[PDB]
């Protein structure tokens, strides 16, 4: 009775089908049934990494038993599974546990061969006690079976340091499922989640699943780490079913909140407060306006969508009623219907018929939007809205950076080389190297691409290759090894992309590093992974990585060549992508850049309302006064800072300049007054 | 990961079956270091990463909150401030 107490049946749930599809795996279970029904160490352990399927396996078993699919000596067996977390429960007193124990031991005894005892997460009988050592007789007589799943390390962990218990268990592993092994799996519980949510599920689904949960989550295993997609998206598709789809439950919220932020802010007695309420407003209609066009869209189609409906019912009631003219012998209506009113409404359908948006199943996309929810990553089909920006990158990145059209094209090329699935998936999304005279931008573009893709500056991971100066500072990226001061803390690099591994690594200066930083770079490189000291490996596969360097500052394109293969390896020069040279500015190019630090500057002495108004003469004094070429663009902004901020602060903090003003600048002789 | 002494041990069946449902909170790094270690219970975990505002979005979120505060205080509270305290 202490069985049906504490313990719970197998074989009576398999009765009632409340297991699943065990599709597969018919190896280990064959390897499995083999060694349980020897004579001696009639004990399976079942070994393997968390997610490769450990209790399937078992269920699996269970599952040929009440079949009747099974060898001789294992007819009728009703496998029990134990629960020591409720054997061990409330038993405060002296002589409970270990008698409750020995009841289960006793009441197994009884049963000759028919029970098979399992005992799932077998390293929670190591302790227990306070015992949990009333095994070893049992199993000194082959009196028990007690087949039991963990996981890889925690037998290491908790049986072999007992390595009397380990001589009495057999060992059988469970490697992973390829991807073609999963792709049946999967269709072959495509069923329960059909029943379960409300929707189809398509194949080409089931295979997009099972081929990208490969790539892109590199820290799982199969048999999971691609269901959980296809069950993430079942549930997201049947809330879109129910009310308004997504895109529009965002727009529709985004609408109504700044309607209450904009009746609040309306009533404000300000004058500061009264230029932020002439934006608000404006986005509120031009939101308005995207609802508005959205609204109608989906409206439409759930006309069109019930109209092909009526006329397919339609049809088929006059394909009852030449049923019946046939049945009544009516030739007038016999072909009448049969030719005529049949066909017609037919036609009419057809014509309906092609009518996207919701259609009902979830297609080979959605599993991709979901993995993209995942992990950052975005893969997609560029629908249609990014493929203007990925067209005017170019031209945009032009906002922030002036020239160097030849790096500007490079870079850009490798973002839609990438979008279009096109590029190889075993290396960085793009790794190569700036260099040449200093102030020209090899800086401020990392800064402008890593802006482009994320909206805030401060999202790119950097680190500054000027202070890596001996080897064993190496440490600092990479963590330490097993057992040292700081452990818990991990690297540095490392950890920033094992979490959100969509960034942009920016490696600053170098060449002032020592050439052993460089040593690891190889592997990163060519391959987009390494392993940190915990053993752990991250992958780049999907980062973009960038270095500038200073290196010869003085060559027209050879001496920095030879400067490069000079202090760099042939075997990581061959590595990178294109290595890009910058050229320097020019007269003319100056003025653009004038006007942009101009308009930085207004920018910043703006949450003062406190705008300038500079003449032409300024600015093209303002450049041709500063240029040399030798410190590319920073003399300018020294000099504009020189020239005009002391004097306005000189002016600004003797009164006279007020707040809500503008100061004209114009040219004297040398200098420009305000 | 405590309360032992065979302890959040007992939840790994209830969990890999959805029956209890869980909604958990935990800090970016003390996830990995007490958690990832026993990546047997990590896989039953669904990871929902939470990225921080920045000003445009604070803004609002101060503009909503002012009057929880207006009435804990009896002051007023000027969205021209509402502003800087985010700026700044
Ligand atoms: N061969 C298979 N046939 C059908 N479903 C499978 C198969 N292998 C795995 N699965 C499914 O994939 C998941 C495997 O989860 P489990 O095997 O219970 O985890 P586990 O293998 O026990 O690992 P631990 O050590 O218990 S965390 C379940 O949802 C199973 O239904
Ligand atoms: N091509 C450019 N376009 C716009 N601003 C630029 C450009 N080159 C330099 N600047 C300005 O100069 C600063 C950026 O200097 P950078 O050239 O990026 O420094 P750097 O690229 O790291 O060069 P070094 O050799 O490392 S000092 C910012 O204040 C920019 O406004």
């Amino acid at each position: 009775q202490a069985l049906q107490k504490y313990s719970t049946d197998l074989t009576a749930r398999a009765r009632e089908g409340k297991l699943d599809p065990v599709i597969g795996r018919d190896n280990e279970i064959r390897r499995v049934v083999q060694v349980l029904s020897r004579r001696t160490k009639n004990n399976p352990v079942l070994i393997g990494e968390p997610g490769v399927g450990k209790t399937a396996i078992v269920e699996g078993l269970a599952q040929r038993i009440v079949a009747g699919d099974v060898p001789e000596s294992l007819r009728d067996k009703t496998i029990v599974a134990l629960d020591l977390g409720s054997m061990v429960a409330g038993s405060k007193y002296r002589g409970e546990f270990e008698e409750r124990l020995k009841a289960v031991l006793d009441d197994i005894k009884n049963s000759a061969g028919q029970i098979i005892t399992f005992i799932d997460e077998l390293h929670t009988i190591v302790g227990a006690g306070a015992a949990g050592n009333m095994i070893k007789p049992m199993l000194a007589r082959g009196e028990l079976r007690l087949v039991g799943a963990t996981t890889l390390d925690e037998y290491r962990k908790h049986i072999e340091k007992d390595a009397a218990l380990e001589r009495r268990f057999q060992q059988v592993y469970v490697g992973e499922p390829s991807v073609e092994d999963t792709i049946g799996i999967l269709r072959g519980l495509k069923d329960r989640y059909e029943v379960h949510h409300g929707v189809r599920i398509t194949d080409s689904a089931l295979v997009a699943a099972a081929t990208l949960s490969d790539r892109y989550i590199t820290a799982r295993f199969l048999p999971d780490k691609a269901i959980d997609l296809v069950d993430e998206a079942a549930s997201r598709l049947r809330m879109e079913i129910d009310s308004r789809p997504v895109e529009i439950d965002e727009v529709e919220r985004l609408v109504r909140r700044l309607e209450i932020e904009e009746m609040a802010l309306s009533k404000e007695e300000d004058e500061a407060s009264a230029e932020r309420l002439a934006k608000l407003r404006s986005e509120l209609a031009d939101q308005k306006e995207k609802l508005a066009e959205l609204t109608t869209r989906w409206q439409n189609e759930k006309n069109a969508i019930e109209i092909v409906r009526d006329l397919k019912e339609q049809l088929e009631a006059l394909r009852g009623e030449s049923e019946r003219a046939e049945r009544d012998g009516d030739l007038a209506k016999a072909a009448e219907l049969r030719y005529g009113r049949i066909p017609e409404v037919e036609k009419k359908l057809d014509a309906a018929l092609p009518q996207v948006m919701l259609k009902e199943e979830v297609g080979p996309d959605d599993i991709a939007d979901v993995v993209s929810a995942w992990t950052g990553i975005p893969a997609g089909r560029l629908l249609e809205g990014e493929t203007a920006k990925l067209l005017r990158m170019e031209d945009e990145l032009g906002k922030r950076v002036i020239g160097q059209k030849a790096a500007v094209t490079a870079v850009s090329d490798a973002v839609r080389r990438s979008r279009a699935g096109v590029s190889d998936p075993n290396r960085p999304t793009g790794a190569f190297m700036f260099l040449g005279p200093t102030g020209v931008g090899k800086t401020e573009l990392a800064k402008a691409l890593a802006d482009f893709l994320f909206d805030d500056e401060r999202a790119m991971v950097r680190i500054d290759m000027s202070e890596y100066g001996e080897k064993h500072t190496v440490a600092r990226l990479i963590g330490a090894p097993p057992g040292y001061v700081g452990y818990e803390a991990g690297g540095q690099l490392t950890e920033a992309v094992r979490r959100r591994p969509y960034t942009v690594v920016l490696f600053d200066e170098i060449e002032k590093a020592h050439p052993d930083v460089f040593d690891v770079l190889l592997q990163v490189l060519d391959e987009g992974r390494l392993t940190d000291g915990h053993g752990r490996t991250v992958d780049f596969r999907n980062t973009i990585l960038i270095l500038t360097s200073n290196l010869g500052s003085g060559g027209s394109a050879e001496q920095v060549l030879a400067a490069v293969r000079a202090t760099f390896k042939p075997e990581f020069i061959n590595r990178l992508d294109d290595v890009l040279i910058f050229e320097g500015l020019n007269p003319e190019e100056l003025v653009r850049i004038v006007d942009i630090q101009l308009a930085q500057l207004g920018k910043r002495l703006a949450q003062r309302r406190l705008q300038l108004q500079v003449s032409l003469p300024a600015k093209r004094w303002l450049a041709q006064r500063g240029f040399d070429p030798v410190y590319g663009a920073r003399p300018l902004r020294r000099l504009v800072q020189q020239a005009i901020g002391d004097q306005l602060a000189k002016m600004l903090l003797a009164g006279q300049v007020h707040d809500g003003d503008t100061v004209p600048v114009n040219v004297s002789p040398d200098a420009d007054s305000l | 990961v405590g309360a032992g002494a065979d302890a959040g041990n007992m939840i790994k069946p209830m969990l890999a079956r959805g029956e209890l449902r869980l909604v958990g909170a935990t800090t970016l790094d003390e996830y990995r270091k007490h958690i990832e270690k026993d990546a047997a219970l990590e896989r039953r975990f669904q990871q929902v990463y939470v990225g921080e505002p920045s000003v445009e979005d604070t803004i609002g979120i101060l503009r909503g909150l002012k009057d929880r505060y207006e009435v804990h205080h009896g002051v007023r509270i000027t969205d021209s401030a509402l502003v800087a305290a985010a700026t700044l």
